């Protein structure tokens, strides 16, 4: 049974250090490569570096050389990945993979779970703004109200409409994780345009981590 | 449940050393003493084990690697050796535990006009790590000028043919070589001698 | 060296799917193919030539041309829906190189074009010296779209943040794209446009500063 078992998930602040371990079992640890691959949330795989535990030979990608360190301890069959100063852009999954031999020479035949590394700067309450439905929305048609919830940390943020009284036509989109490390989503409700001017639309946005809740009025202007 | 050693040793065609063939052996019993007892092999050298001790020992796995090389290149199939075969085609680890067997195969692998089916790697930017195998055919860049798939000045095809002729000397004979690797892995022992 | 894969590919069950990986002399280099199902670690499905790892069905195969490496899955099953990656060895620099990835979706339900709603910045946000354009895309399948933002009629690259498509409760997919920009450039252009491309068909929505 060939296996690569990686350390648990980590949550660190920017500028801090980090060292993840990755232990191999079921094979001769010193007779294979050990590489590190990065996967940003929802993005593709990126090779970072590789170490041969037999003679501690290291190869680095140009995009990662100097920003991260790869090492190994063959006495306990473990490989290490190390950051000296973390950035918000380092939030990602990190797989360690064994480098095959024979027909598998150029490939990575065995993989671990991956280690989730989250760089969290501060618990930030969200900024809530209205998304006006339209101009000349006129009777007899549908209109899309919304509110945009920007720059909050962490997940989740919960949105209801009219304190839960409005359920038909509501859709809360999954949030985007901006390169700044903060989240942003939007919530949209489809209502009869006739009710724009008679019925008021109240969006309720709750941030559990920041003890924050905002009630935003959505109302056409001009 | 005898180990299929006749499948590898008595196989009709071997592979080129750059693309050597690997066979995994497990879940069988093998009389290794019978292999040496036949005296048809010119080279039979073992590292980490004595030939008689094979029948008295068990291992997690066995690996049989087969290829064809030149006679004077058989000395390269050994730990810590150098040369184009050991560095570019087939490398053995410094702590290798196993055996190397080599025998003359002139009557089969040599043809009049030259046997151009057996190849080897002549150029490579870096040495192979142990038990690795490189079968890429990318044009080698011997100079500063990038080749970009164009063979020419300081840009050579990475593989060269052996060209075995029955009239060749003992140094440039085709020798068929098998390497037996023995693996102990903190797992059940699947290959055992008659013990 | 740049390895290029189509972002997505969709096939019907029982037919054959071909995923292509592009580059310069890839047909002469060692290329492998990995499969990664959602939530799992990658798994090797093809080594170089067409050697298969132990346990991989014979319907997976690899082929090559001077400028191309192709992974072929014949008789596609539902369980083959996953992200597929081509990987290069690059013996020149000893650099393992990674493709962009391709989401292979096996059509189980019918196809659905996306519905797009485009929201201009709120007046309160402009008063606060920020501006955000919200492109909300819903009710599409397969779950793979590409979003292009146009300031006026010229393409815009900076300020674009697009989410990964995710499954809705009705088993279709949704996504959003946010264009962040200062109020000055927002007022300085005649219009802004959001292009959503899905299965070769495009939907464009336009908003104006007025
Ligand atoms: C390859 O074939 C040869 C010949 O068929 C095998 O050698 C024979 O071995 C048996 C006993 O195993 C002897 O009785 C014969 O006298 C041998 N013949 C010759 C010509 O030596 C050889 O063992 C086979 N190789 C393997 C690995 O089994």
């Amino acid at each position: 049974e060939v296996q690569l078992v990686q350390s648990g998930a980590e949550v660190k602040k920017p500028g801090e250090s980090l060292k993840i371990s990755c232990k191999g079992s079921g094979y001769t640890f010193t007779r294979h490569w050990i590489g590190w691959v990065r996967q940003m949330p929802g993005k593709g795989l990126e090779w970072m570096g590789v170490i041969y535990p037999g003679d501690s030979d290291t190869r680095y990608s140009p995009s990662f050389q100097g920003q991260v360190t790869v090492s190994a301890d063959k006495s306990i069959s473990t490989a290490y990945l190390q950051w000296s100063s973390l950035k918000a852009s380092d939030t990602a999954m990190y797989f360690c993979a064994r480098g095959g031999i024979a027909v598998a020479s150029g490939a990575f035949d065995i993989w671990g779970q991956g280690t989730m590394v989250t760089v969290f700067n501060q618990i930030k309450p969200p900024s809530v703004f209205p998304l006006a439905p339209s101009s000349k929305s006129t009777s007899g048609g549908t209109a899309a109200l919304g509110c945009l919830v920007k720059d909050y940390f962490p997940e989740p943020v919960t949105v209801s409409w009219n304190s839960g009284a409005l359920t038909s036509g509501v859709h809360t989109f999954p949030a985007v994780l901006q390169s700044s490390g903060l989240y942003s989503l939007s919530s949209v409700v489809t209502v009869p345009s006739s009710s724009l001017g008679t019925q008021t639309y109240i969006c309720n946005v709750n941030h559990k981590p920041s003890n924050t809740k905002v009630d935003k009025r959505v109302e056409p202007k001009s | 449940n005898l180990c299929p050693f006749g499948e590898v040793f008595n196989a009709t065609r071997f592979a080129s050393v750059y693309a050597w063939n690997r066979k995994r052996i497990s879940n069988c019993v093998a009389d290794y003493s019978v292999l040496y007892n036949s005296a048809s092999f010119s080279t039979f050298k073992c590292y980490g084990v004595s030939p008689t001790k094979l029948n008295d020992l068990c291992f997690t796995n066995v690996y049989a690697d087969s290829f064809v090389i030149r006679g004077d290149e058989v000395r390269q199939i050994a730990p810590g050796q150098t040369g184009k075969i050991a560095d570019y085609n087939y490398k053995l680890p410094d702590d290798f535990t196993g055996c190397v067997i080599a025998w003359n195969s002139n009557n089969l692998d040599s043809k009049v006009g030259g046997n151009y089916n057996y190849l080897y790697r002549l150029f490579r930017k870096s040495n192979l790590k142990p038990f690795e195998r490189d079968i890429s055919t990318e044009i080698y860049q011997a100079g500063s000028t990038p080749c970009n798939g164009v063979e020419g000045f300081n840009c050579y095809f990475p593989l060269q043919s052996y060209g075995f002729q029955p009239t060749n000397g003992v140094g440039y004979q085709p020798y068929r070589v098998v390497v037996l690797s023995f693996e102990l892995l903190h797992a059940p022992a699947t290959v055992c001698g008659p013990k | 060296s740049a390895l290029t894969q189509p972002p997505s590919v969709s096939v019907a069950p029982g037919k054959t799917a071909r995923i292509t990986c592009g580059g310069n002399n890839i047909g002469s280099k060692s290329v492998h193919w990995y499969q990664q199902k959602a939530g799992q670690a990658p798994v090797v499905v093809i080594y170089y030539p067409s050697d298969r790892p132990s346990g991989i069905p014979e319907r997976f195969s690899g082929s090559n041309s001077e400028n191309t490496a192709t992974l072929t899955i014949s008789g596609v099953e539902a369980g083959d829906e996953a992200d597929y990656y081509c990987q290069l060895w690059d013996t020149n620099s000893d650099h393992w190189v990674f493709g962009g990835g391709t989401k292979l979706t096996v059509l189980g339900q019918p196809k659905a074009a996306p519905s797009v709603t485009l929201f201009p910045p709120s007046s309160e946000e402009l008063q606060a010296n920020k501006a955000t354009l919200v492109c909300l895309i819903s009710d599409f399948y397969p779950g793979a779209v590409t979003v292009a933002w146009k300031a006026d009629s010229s393409p815009v690259k900076a300020g674009v943040e697009t989410t990964t498509p995710s499954k809705q409760s009705n088993n279709k997919y949704a996504a959003s794209s946010y264009l962040s920009l200062t109020p000055e450039q927002w007022k300085s252009h005649r219009s802004y446009s959001c292009q959503v491309t899905h299965e070769g068909s495009t939907v464009e929505k336009t908003v104006a500063p007025t």
